[PDB]
């Protein structure tokens, strides 16, 4: 009842989840459960909106396949779903980010990513522009350029 | 959550655990059978080699088109895959090697042709516009040589009349039940070192040594294709043991997680139900 | 179940405190006081008896509900019935795996006790190894014959409505299937094979039946094997 | 006697000591007994008859060859079946398939040898099945 | 407690379930859980009882396979089970029916089907006489003759 | 709450298994599922703990290979496993014991076996001193000396 009734009083919600935290995905933000009233073409622009919903469409299909993936892995998936899962896992890791306040814990220096860079980075991932790069390159970085740079020493 | 939803899932995962566990044993039985069949195919092939090497040892200026290399205008490619799935990356790994080899080696589709032994490979090659000349599907789990004889004879015949000038075969080589390695092995032309090194013996030939040799050389090439099939089958069933062994271990992990969620909901439901009854009674008094 | 709910009604109306599913603290005491009066008296007390068959109607198979839990623990055993078996055609729909009789062999004659040992062994192995059933003719001959035996014993354990069998006719039917005299006959003909076999035994070979009635033991096994084999030649499969 | 093995790529079909092994070679009918000269010859698709005294055994053999030594007699073939292990209905349907196709085909054809050899395999399987 | 207690007061029960209604199977009658006191050879005859029981065994086997098929796939079953799945889905659709009072919901005329006609229809499906008709042919029709006519439109 | 509160006070568990009773292994105590808090080098000696854990590891390995043995066969097992399987079967029979109370059932007189004799007996089996003796010798006896004494009679 307490968090349930709180939802009515909010324009934006950041829904943290233990499963993401235990995976090392920080901040542990659920990308589908987290919502905002100002996620629309009028406020954030057409490209921002299209990329945002494109990311959520990939992650939604990845979420639907979890029961199958848990048992059988990725071997029995179709060629289309194999690509969706591969892009989803990279998206999931590029959504993580090192924090200035979390320097004491992790050891990595924090990063501030502008909106234009965030929209550009996830757009390029959706377009298959970084399919060649390994997964850990997307994990705990700022811009998409830092993911390209991290992939070299890996 | 909702108990009805969780208990439905527990029934689903428990049944799925039983079948995956059962298919591991079914695959493992067929692994043994494929290896036992290979123990009969090996001396069968060695016997044919013995007679071929004996003929060549007692013939002046010995030569045959199947043993001689020549310039390669075209190349034949036999590719072994399974029909059924649930064999881990078995089919994915061997098809990756074929894709890498063809892209690096060839610049056009006219330079080669494909014999698709197995449904999974056939579908892969046809979907991406590869030149599939012939195919075979519905091969039994413990196969006989007769089940691949037509496509083998067709592939051997295409080398003999110079439709192509080389024939190799792609399959997963069996190392162990866990480990299977994609490889490419040459069939035609036959290497003179490995075919003519059998034990030499004095035989009479009827009608003659040339007539016997003309039967046995294509027959030896058939057994090389058959031995690759049996070894690929061993790799298939071993890969299915591992994949369904993992699926069984994953099912037991999930079944525990669901059992924790169920008993969390069961205890919560009884706690809530009894609390509402007692709250309702206290309101009167 | 309906008796318990009726006592709950009165207790709640008399304002006695409610507990799990609104039942009072003496609803267990209610059923235990009832069922313990059923008993087997000693020789000194006349040797008479009262056998009890209490019913419980579960809801969606919830045997861990409160009133079921009470009556399960009170009694000497449980005959669990199930909907899945009923809809499949296994009737009576008795789940043999979870059903219990703590009295056990003591409540049986010597003939039934001897034949039933193999029956419970064969039926346990069948439903345990039922995952291999769809994989026809890929299996080794050890598990092949056990599946063939198992599905035939299921057909004998099927039984029509309002047609109770005498114990002497039951033991011969169980003896026939467990020793392998129905392995030759097809699966669909097992129930017809049973009915005609017992008709043959009642008419012609009554001395073997009467031995079980009088002594409570099996007759000469090789004589019984000979009697069944005479019928088996006269039978026409389909 | 002489030890005889009839074998395929997948299994051993016959094993035992025989008085004589009657096999139909491409040039003529061989009668292989003990102390025969070392010989190799292709066989026609036909029954291989093994006499062990009073007992005769026919094995339906197709696409095979004989290998004789004074010590040992080997027959390696594509298919080899004793009477009891032949699928009779499969052979009849195979016979009817290949013979009706063969009737509308000349010798100058791609698929003539494939059907004719498959027809011979079917008919020999039926001959050995009828002996039981 | 309310519907559970009501069961004691009935000679026949039509058990509606949402999962059938969610597919579009109307009337959404549970073919196993629905029961009647007069479902026996003495009342309805030996053929009626055998066909009715045959329908229930096919549909029971389909439910046992649904959870197995969902993860492990369709082609891993035997030829007997594949035929059972095919007939079960056709039987389930032939159990559906357009009602006279529900023309505004179905968008087609309602149908009355006699008992002897109903028994004949499901008998022919069990025997395998309509295995080549598609699934939609059996959906929302009266007699088995109407299913043969509907398959020509598809 | 009922078993959880009870388990807070328990120091051990004696888990009886029906499959052992069907084999004739009495007392039918499950040697892997039964546990004790005082099975350690502190309470019992270093030797007791070493032997007890060795018995568990041998019996656990034998239990894991049951599916492999049943289908593939004994030739599938390595030379290390064949010896472990042989010792496990001897160990499983030496864990059985004739009871003073169960003289009517077994026929033989009952046996009290001290801890030191129990530790010594299973130690000698693990070391391989009694590998050449038959398996019936270890069944239904007290000390290891009684097993050796039974071997001459077989």
């Amino acid at each position: 009842p307490a968090p349930a009734t709180t939802f009515a009083h909010l324009d934006a919600t950041t829904n943290l989840e233990r499963k993401l935290a235990e995976m090392g995905i920080y901040p542990a933000v659920d990308p589908l459960a987290s919502t905002s009233r100002i996620l629309s073409p009028a406020v954030v622009g057409e490209e921002h909106y299209r990329v945002a919903r494109g990311v959520q469409q990939v992650l939604q299909r990845y979420n639907d396949l979890q029961d199958i993936i848990a048992i059988l892995g990725m071997d029995e998936l179709s060629d289309e779903d194999k690509l969706i899962v591969a892009r989803a896992r990279k998206i999931q890791r590029f959504l993580s980010q090192p924090f200035h306040v979390a320097e004491q814990f992790t050891g990595m220096p924090g990063k501030y990513v502008p909106v234009k860079e965030t929209v550009r980075g996830f757009k390029e991932i959706l377009e298959g522009k970084h399919d060649n790069l390994p997964e850990e390159a997307f994990y705990m970085v700022g811009t998409i350029d830092e993911a390209v740079e991290k992939a070299k020493k890996l | 959550q909702g108990m009805r939803e969780i208990k439905r899932r527990i029934r689903s995962v428990k049944n799925t655990r039983q079948i995956t566990k059962a298919m591991k044993m079914v695959a493992a039985a067929k692994l043994r059978r494929a290896q036992e069949t290979a123990e009969n195919a090996r001396p069968y092939a060695d016997k044919i080699k013995e007679v071929i090497s004996s003929i060549a040892a007692g013939t002046k200026d010995f030569s045959h088109p199947m043993l001689e290399a020549r310039p390669v205008k075209k190349t034949g490619y036999m590719v072994i895959t399974s029909d059924r799935g649930l064999a881990g990356p078995y089919n994915a790994n061997i098809l990756r090697l074929v894709s890498k080899t063809i892209e690096e080696r060839h610049q056009s589709k006219d330079e080669y042709v494909i014999f698709a032994v197995g449904r999974k490979g056939r579908d892969f090659f046809k979907k991406r516009g590869y030149p599939v000349v012939e195919e075979v599907t519905g091969i039994s789990d413990t196969p006989s040589l007769t089940e691949i004889q037509d496509i083998a004879q067709s592939a051997i015949g295409m080398f003999a009349d110079e439709t192509f000038d080389k024939l190799t075969i792609f399959y997963n080589e069996f190392v162990s039940p866990i480990v299977q390695r994609p490889v490419e092995k040459q069939l035609l032309p036959l290497t003179s070192e490995e075919v003519l090194d059998g034990p030499v013996s004095a035989y009479e030939y009827e009608p003659d040594s040339e007539s016997v040799l003309e039967v046995l050389l294509p027959k030896y090439a058939e057994t090389l294709i058959y031995s690759a099939l049996l070894d690929a089958k061993a790799s298939e069933f071993g890969a299915r043991m591992t994949a369904m062994g993992n699926a069984t271990d994953n099912a037991t992990e999930m079944l525990e997680t669901l059992t924790l969620q169920f008993n969390r909901a069961r205890q919560a439901a009884i706690t809530q139900e009894i609390a509402e009854i007692v709250a309702g009674a206290n309101a009167l008094r | 179940s309906k008796q318990a709910a009726a006592y709950r009604e009165l207790s709640l109306l008399l304002r006695r405190p409610p507990g799990r599913e609104a039942y009072p603290g003496d609803v267990f005491y209610l059923h235990s006081r009832l069922l313990e009066r059923a008993a087997k008296l000693s020789d000194e007390k006349g040797g008479g008896s009262l056998t009890a068959l209490p019913f419980i109607e579960t809801q969606a198979g919830d045997v861990s509900a409160y009133i079921p839990t009470n009556v399960i623990s009170i009694t000497d055993g449980q005959i669990f019935l199930e909907s899945d078996l009923f809809y499949s055609g296994v009737r009576p729909a008795v789940n043999v795996g979870i059903s219990v009789s703590r009295v056990g062999g003591a409540a049986q004659i010597k003939a039934m006790k001897k034949v039933a040992g193999t029956l419970r062994l064969d039926l346990a192995q069948y439903r345990e190894l039922q995952a291999f059933a769809q994989f026809g003719s890929d299996l080794d001959k050890a598990t092949q014959a056990k599946l063939n035996r198992g599905e035939r014993t299921v057909e004998i354990l099927k039984q029509d409505e309002h047609k109770p069998m005498p114990v002497e006719e039951q033991v011969i039917s169980i003896y026939a299937v467990t020793n392998g005299f129905m392995d030759d006959i097809p699966v669909e003909d097992v129930r017809r094979f049973e009915e005609e076999l017992l008709s043959f035994m009642r008419a012609n070979k009554d001395s073997l039946l009467d031995h079980i009635r009088q002594t409570g033991e099996l007759p000469d096994t090789k004589e019984l094997d000979a009697a069944i084999e005479e019928f088996k030649k006269g039978f026409t499969p389909s | 006697t002489v030890q005889v093995d009839i074998v395929t790529p997948e299994r051993k079909v016959f094993q035992g000591e025989a008085d004589i092994v009657i096999a139909r070679g491409v040039e003529g009918e061989l009668g292989v007994m003990a102390g025969h000269i070392p010989l190799v010859t292709p066989l026609k698709t036909a029954p291989v008859r093994i006499k062990q005294g009073d007992k005769e055994t026919l094995i339906a053999v197709s696409g095979g060859f004989l290998e004789v030594r004074p010590d040992k007699v080997n027959i390696l073939a594509d298919t080899a079946e004793l009477p009891e292990e032949i699928a009779v209905e499969a052979a009849k349907k195979a016979k009817a398939r290949h013979e009706t196709i063969l009737k509308r085909l000349d010798k100058t054809d791609k698929d003539y040898l494939r059907h004719k050899r498959a027809l011979e395999r079917a008919e020999v399987r039926l001959q050995v099945a009828n002996s039981k």
